[PDB]
């Protein structure tokens, strides 16, 4: 759900403003892939599965009995009195989805505004979804993949 | 544990008549009649015992 | 039929305590089908379905409680668990996963408390 | 020493409750996010306080 | 439905103060029991002075015999009883309030419930187990 | 990341779940049925004070 | 850890109290813990509380409710006067005695069931000692208990038919007795109000044991003479005794035969003069008050 992803992006911005160290997001495959990319790119300190009440200390198998109570817990980073994850916005919106070929993704990473999408800025992460997998735009260009430009994180 | 006799049957029949007048559907609110109808309708359409949704 | 249960049950309990056998009883032996008039026949004329439900509910609760205790204990003792599986016909249960084998245990505990009963 | 942030799953409540009913699904309280409890300063309690009173 | 009737009967004869009240209770009780109704209780409240001088059928009153009657009947019967009470010259004031039976089948009169006795069984069991 | 997001209920787990849920519904129906009979008994005890004749 | 230390801190030792610091009802015993500061700490407004007490306070004793409040002040009253009432009682050397001749609460006596013959009086006190209980929390004592007692039905349906079958077939006058005992026997193991909050004996007013004589240079003291004040110039209405103010306590004064003539003369200013009294006895009531009886010793 792109709506759920929009909710998460707005949630992370709200948490950054108040500087909470730990927050939770909905437990779904898309959310987990989104969070994992942020973690590997250095935007998130930690990524743990858990429940509505907090991160799990020991592994808890997820089943239909507890799926409704599952959450993903992410740790936010702050350095030099500045939040590392300041902004998080969707590019492809629920009411206007954007699919780009690899050629147009290369132009976006080269300073060209494609379909009103502002080009990639220094230190910014743009995520792309291809065949239900989320990857950095630079990785999609390396794999010659065409995909939906989901969001940009800075 | 026994060794006021028994009540006359006419008195026990009057106790039954009072209980059946107090519990008569024709003496109760219309909402009670509708509650019974909902149960009857549910059992004619249910897929299994306990199917209400 | 003006005859009422209370009155009829007051004749089967007075005729059974006085010895009188008016033809009404024979009729009552047809109104209800109760050919024999004993203290254990009025108790079976006045049986309420609720009583049966109360016993079915205890059996249902027993089964659930027994299945859970059995599997709970079996899992606590890996040795008794491995034996349990072999006794029920599992081949080399030792070489199995927790989920691949707990399902077997659950399927067996529920095959030893629901099939035998 | 009470643990904060732990949710008891329905799998951990196999036996019936004080009402005689089994728990088969999460309740409404279990489905509300409880992040606020992680940040609220815990209320410190002591058994000795009860004896002192 | 359970109903609670409170009627203020006229005391015409000072020698027989509780005469029209008895005659009236019999009339109302007969309507109830003859129309599939049940009379649960009849609590006399005694002669009381009216809060003011009241009027009815071109007559004035300064006192009345108060009585309560808890009865079970259908809505149609309850309206019939109220219509007869509003027309009887004996009755000065009459009110019929419904007593909810949603939670329990045996409710005592408001007078008794005000004193802590919620059911007629509590009143009867305090007249047998302790009297 | 490699762990499956959801593990479907085994057929056995679904059987035990159905037993508990059927029991929960049946127990509540029985308890309500018995409560109604206990109120009918307490109404019989007082029906001697009610007037129908 | 810090949590362990905090629990044992001197501030933790003071039991939580939100009772009104300004109470205008009847006072029978202390309600707040007196806090004392040394002269050196008083010079620096240090009382061991959260914040400095205002320098205006010159007393070394206070009583408080809250360390801090939404009004950014401490809720305290700079008074410690219940200690002087206790010390003045000690100076009168009158031991507190039981008017009912009960066992001394400060001694571990071997008691027996002599008073336990009222099992039905106190077992039901748990549900009947509800003078000031909520209309629905007290009603929760009816269903919650009914289920607990109803869970012992099988145990009492077998014990009664195995220990007293005759009563079950003859009369219930003795069956009711076996019921009261059964629940208590099955409740002594339970913990219903296992902690009793009632005042124990004197409540700490006096730990003096009766019996000792007071030696003096002029011989053994046989009658204790204490200065006091008569409050009213007319005996307590409906009572045959006046009221006196002796040592921070209000006592009932019994006169030899007549009332001194200074009463009529002084009138409503009788409290302005000091008389000598003899303290006959001192008793303790269940409310926690002290029933001091005195005698207006008049110069003769």
């Amino acid at each position: 759900s792109l709506v759920k992803l929009a909710n998460t992006c707005a949630h992370l911005q709200n948490c950054s403003k108040v500087r909470v160290a730990l927050t939770s997001i909905p437990y779904t495959k898309l959310q987990l892939q989104f969070a994992y990319n942020l973690y590997q790119q250095g935007f998130l300190s930690s990524l743990q599965k858990g429940s509505t009440m907090g991160p799990d200390k020991d592994f808890v198998e997820v089943t239909p009995d507890n799926i409704s109570t599952r959450r993903l817990w992410v740790g936010l980073k702050y350095r030099d009195n500045k939040p590392v994850l300041s902004s998080c916005k969707l590019i492809s919106k629920p009411n206007s989805r954007i699919h780009l070929p690899m050629e147009d993704m290369k132009k976006l990473c080269s300073g060209v505004t494609i379909r009103n999408i502002k080009p990639l800025q220094p230190g910014e992460l743009i995520l792309v979804r291809a065949h239900n997998n989320i990857m950095d735009i630079n990785e999609a260009i390396s794999k010659k993949l065409d995909g939906e430009v989901l969001c940009r994180v800075k | 544990s026994g060794l006021v006799g028994i009540e006359d049957i006419e008195k026990l029949e009057d106790r039954r008549e009072a209980i059946l007048r107090i519990l008569s559907m024709r003496n109760s609110e219309n909402k009670n009649a509708i509650k019974m109808a909902v149960e009857l309708a549910r059992k004619e359409f249910e897929r299994f015992p306990g199917d209400t949704g | 039929e003006k005859t009422t249960l209370l009155r009829d049950i007051r004749t089967i309990q007075d005729a059974l305590s006085s010895g009188s056998t008016p033809k009404e009883l024979l009729e009552i032996k047809q109104r209800y089908g109760i050919q024999d008039f004993s203290q254990e026949t009025v108790r079976q004329l006045l049986q309420l379905d609720i009583s049966g439900l109360e016993v079915n509910l205890e059996k249902q609760r027993s089964l659930i409680d027994r299945i859970q205790t059995r599997l709970s204990e079996l899992l606590s003792n890996d040795l008794k668990c491995d034996q349990f599986l072999k006794d029920h016909g599992v081949e080399d249960p030792l070489t199995l996963k927790k989920n691949i084998k707990k399902n077997l245990l659950r399927k067996h505990v529920m095959m030893d408390m629901q099939q035998p009963s | 020493g009470h643990i904060i942030g732990k949710l008891v799953d329905v799998t951990e409540q196999p036996h019936a409750n004080n009402k005689g009913l089994y728990k088969t699904r999460p309740n409404s309280s279990d489905k509300r996010v409880g992040v606020k409890r992680l940040y609220r300063p815990p209320k410190l309690t002591y058994v000795e306080d009860r004896l002192r009173s | 439905m359970l109903y609670e009737l409170i009627g203020l009967v006229r005391i015409t004869n000072s020698n027989a103060p509780k005469l029209e009240a008895k005659e009236l209770s019999s009339t109302i009780g007969k309507l109830i029991i003859q129309n599939r109704g049940v009379v649960r209780d009849i609590v006399p409240m005694g002669i009381r002075y009216l809060p003011k001088i009241m009027k009815k059928d071109q007559e004035k009153h300064f006192r009345a015999y108060h009585f309560l009657m808890l009865f079970d009947s259908s809505a149609a019967v309850q309206s019939e009883i109220l219509r007869t009470l509003k027309k009887d010259p004996r009755v000065i004031r009459s009110s019929i309030v419904k007593v909810d039976l949603d939670k329990q089948l045996d409710r005592a009169s408001s007078l008794h419930r005000s004193l802590g006795k919620k059911s007629i069984l509590e009143l009867v069991n305090e007249d047998y187990q302790s009297i | 990341m490699s762990q499956p997001l959801l593990r479907n209920r085994s057929p056995e787990e679904s059987e035990l779940l159905k037993l508990k849920r059927n029991y929960n519904r049946s127990l509540l129906n029985f308890q309500a049925h018995k409560k109604k009979l206990n109120e009918l008994l307490n109404l019989y005890h007082v029906a001697n004070e009610f007037i129908v004749t | 850890t810090l949590a362990e230390l905090l629990g044992r801190s001197r501030i933790a030792q003071v039991a939580n109290n939100h009772k009104p610091l300004t109470y205008t009802g009847k006072k029978f015993h202390p309600t707040h813990q007196i806090i004392e500061t040394k002269p050196s700490t008083l010079y620096r407004q240090e009382w061991g509380l959260k914040s400095a007490i205002p320098s205006k306070i010159k007393s070394r004793y206070l009583v408080y409710n809250d360390l801090d409040t939404l009004e950014r002040i401490t809720t305290f009253e700079p008074r410690g006067g219940t200690q002087w009432n206790r010390l003045r009682f000690q100076e009168m050397g009158v031991p507190i005695v039981s008017n009912i001749g009960r066992q001394n609460p400060f001694f571990k006596y071997i008691s027996r069931p002599e008073d336990e013959s009222h099992a039905k009086l106190s077992l039901f006190k748990e549900m009947k000692g509800d003078t000031d209980i909520s209309p629905a929390a007290m009603k929760k004592r009816l269903k919650k208990i009914t289920a607990l007692i109803r869970s012992f039905q099988d145990e009492f349906k077998e014990w009664l038919v195995e220990n007293h079958p005759d009563e079950l077939k003859l009369n219930s006058n003795k069956l009711e007795d076996y019921v009261v005992k059964f629940l208590n026997k099955k409740l002594e193991t339970k913990t219903n109000k296992k902690f009793n909050t009632e005042i124990i004996g004197t409540g700490g007013l006096s730990y003096s044991l009766p019996g000792k004589l007071k030696n003096s240079p002029n011989g053994v003291i046989q009658r204790t003479v204490v200065p006091g004040r008569i409050l009213n110039v007319v005996k307590e209405n409906n009572d045959n005794k006046w009221l006196a103010a002796i040592g921070g306590f209000v006592a009932d004064v019994v006169f030899f035969q007549s009332p001194p003539s200074s009463f009529n003369s002084m009138g409503d200013f009788i409290r302005m003069k000091t008389f000598l009294f003899e303290i006959l006895e001192a008793s303790m009531e269940k409310n926690g008050s002290v029933s001091m009886h005195a005698r207006l010793l008049e110069p003769q």
